[PDB]
């Protein structure tokens, strides 16, 4: 398995960004998952070896780490916030949108590897509840004809 | 120039200082900075000693904003004390559920962060500084990144800062979803490559933090603080608010309210106030049920005259403000905490690990009208025992919260029985 140059760039970038090399782990995954849309299983060795950490210790941390998920790959990445602000505010409307829209419920994907529904804790953003992001971008829930003019963005 | 949508966050300020510009929801560069008589407190601070700059901090009576509330200047000394290399660290992993009031300083007015964490480091003689951003806000990490690179173009970073002799580097870190990281040891292992682990204190991150060396963990909104202190003195920094509890504070106000957002304000103002003068009150006029302070307190309708500050009969914590009216049900909002808390429970210790776990199960039980005569029992008893053998803060508040609840609204939990 080799990382393409698009990518591993991007890996020593990072790496070779702070003063010791193992620090640029979270932000190395964060690479990876970006590129492919989950954590091959495969990419941990030669991660581990640019690193020059031991494998034991980058499976140690995919694992610790919530953002990071080794199961399915997805295009794009649906997090909703379940917590306290966001359930008071409706969760369950946009969630519900959701399913009528996409066909998924949380911890799904779509057939076509398209969209995943992530459960997430707090987003910070509690002002603008029921919050979502979309991969990297943030968005407060009005209504399901406003959440799929959202989601049409994504191609 | 393209960063991810964030949503436009309301702000509003009665002191524009921390808010001046962050009271607007876009980025505002180094040149509109600089306009506004930016980055000139570090200028002066470059000119002092050190020491001074401790000495101000100390004097100016700013506390801790990330919910503990330490004495800075205190921390800063303590430090000092032990010799160098010694490491500033920024506290940007903000993933207390109703806390979002370091995020619009970030997005906002990043050089404000980007000048206190420069006069911070001086002040303690750090010549690495670090930024640990939770994965969350990717808009602010590149935010940062960017500004860091506009600070380092006009020479307020690199070695020999304005011909001071002062070298600095600030390195910008992303978390990955673990809430556990902001605690500041759990942050340190994770700065170091490491799981977000809370190592035994003591000792402090100021005696061994990073790679073993003293260590100054501070929040994004305490260090905004700093370039404030150094501009006008600790004096005139002093007649901000109360003089048992000076200066500026942000408070992220939440649920049930008309004007949901960040309030700048001075600590003497009452949580009345936050929601009925500023945050407009309730949303249609319903009463206050009660109000929940992050994952941390519950405050019932008869509690709102209390003074938003540090003191023992006052709000304290990050000054996060969940508004909960009479419709919603307490028991239904602390299934939410107790979630939280089983999600992000590290697991090192025994009684958090399946505290934590066993609270969030059981009352859901509770609630879907699944629990036992056992399952209630159980509930009590293992909401009164995560505590014990818990070396990090999350053990001992998983069930403050939920205990509060239980104490102030017996009524509603009963009906549940
Ligand atoms: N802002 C947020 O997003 C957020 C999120 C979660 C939790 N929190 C807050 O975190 C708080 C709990 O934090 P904690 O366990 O770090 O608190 P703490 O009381 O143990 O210590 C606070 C700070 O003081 C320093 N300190 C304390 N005693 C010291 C000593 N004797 N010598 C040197 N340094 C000393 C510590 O190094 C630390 O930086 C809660 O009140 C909660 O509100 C904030
Ligand atoms: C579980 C837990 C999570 C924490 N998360 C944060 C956080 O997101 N941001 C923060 O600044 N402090 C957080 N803290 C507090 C830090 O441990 C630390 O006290 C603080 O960053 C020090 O900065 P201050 O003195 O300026 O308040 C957390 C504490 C605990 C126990
Ligand atoms: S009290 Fe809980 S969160 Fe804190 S170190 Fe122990 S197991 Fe981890
Ligand atoms: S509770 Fe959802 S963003 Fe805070």
């Amino acid at each position: 398995f080799e990382f393409p140059e698009e990518l591993k760039t991007k890996l020593q970038e990072h790496i070779n960004y702070f003063p010791k090399k193992r620090q640029a782990i979270l932000l190395c995954l964060h690479e990876i998952q970006n590129y492919y849309g989950y954590i091959p299983p495969e990419s941990l060795k030669p991660l581990a070896d640019m690193l020059e950490l031991p494998l034991n210790h980058v499976e140690g941390v995919v694992a610790f780490y919530d953002m990071f998920d080794r199961e399915d790959k997805a295009k794009y990445r649906i997090r909703v916030c379940v917590s306290i602000v966001c359930h008071l505010m409706g969760t369950n409307k946009l969630l519900k949108a959701l399913e009528n829209i996409l066909g998924i419920k949380p911890g799904e994907v779509t057939p076509d590897g398209k969209f995943k529904i992530v459960p997430v804790q707090c987003l910070g953003a509690c002002s603008e509840a029921p919050v979502f992001m979309v991969n990297d971008d943030e968005y407060k829930f009005e209504s399901e004809v406003q959440l799929n003019e959202i989601l049409s963005r994504y191609t | 120039r393209s960063y991810p949508a964030i949503p436009r966050i309301y702000a509003e300020t009665t002191l524009n200082m921390l808010l001046k510009r962050a009271k607007k929801p876009r980025v505002h560069s180094i040149d509109e900075y600089l306009k506004d008589g930016g980055y000139q407190a570090l200028e002066k601070a470059l000119n002092m000693s050190p020491e001074e700059i401790i000495d101000w901090v100390d004097k100016s009576t700013l506390r801790g904003r990330g919910g503990a509330g330490f004495p800075t200047g205190k921390k800063w000394k303590f430090a000092v004390q032990n010799p160098g290399p010694r490491y500033f660290i920024c506290n940007a992993d903000e993933s207390e559920p109703g806390t979002f009031k370091d995020r619009i300083i970030i997005e906002r007015d990043p050089h404000l962060l980007i000048e206190g964490i420069i006069i911070s480091s001086y002040a303690i003689g750090a010549n690495e500084a670090y930024i640990y951003i939770r994965g969350e806000y990717p808009a602010g990490y590149y935010i940062l990144r960017d500004a860091i690179e506009e600070a380092k173009k006009k020479g307020f970073l690199g070695k020999n800062i304005l011909g001071s002799g002062f070298d600095l580097e600030i390195y910008v870190a992303r978390g990955a979803g673990a809430y556990i990281c902001g605690e500041e040891t759990a942050l340190i292992e994770s700065l170091e490559g490491k799981r977000g682990h809370p190592r035994l204190k003591p000792p402090y991150p100021v005696q061994k933090g990073l790679w073993g060396k003293p260590t100054v963990v501070n929040n994004v909104e305490t260090i905004a603080n700093v370039p404030f202190i150094i501009s006008m003195g600790w004096e005139e920094y002093r007649y901000i608010g109360p003089s048992d509890y000076a200066g500026p504070k942000l408070f992220p106000v939440s649920g049930k309210v008309k004007k949901p957002g960040v309030y700048e304000l001075p600590m003497n103002t009452t949580l009345r106030e936050v929601i009925f003068k500023y945050a407009g009150g309730t949303l249609g006029n319903k009463k206050v049920k009660a109000v929940f302070s992050g994952a941390l307190d519950c405050f019932s309708s008869e509690e709102l005259d209390i003074p938003m500050d540090y003191s023992p009969l006052g709000f304290g914590g990050t000054g996060t403000v969940i508004v909960l009216t009479e419709e919603d049900d307490i028991v239904e909002a602390a299934l939410k905490i107790a979630e939280f808390y089983e999600h992000e429970t590290c697991g090192q210790c025994t009684p958090c690990r399946v505290g934590c776990y066993e609270q969030a199960n059981l009352l859901e039980k509770i609630y879907k009208g699944e629990a036992t005569e056992q399952d209630w029992e159980g509930f009590d008893f293992v909401n009164r025992n995560i505590q014990p053998t818990s070396i990090c803060g999350l053990g001992a508040v998983a069930g403050r919260l939920i205990r509060q609840t239980l104490e102030k609204f017996p009524e509603e939990w009963e009906k549940y029985r």
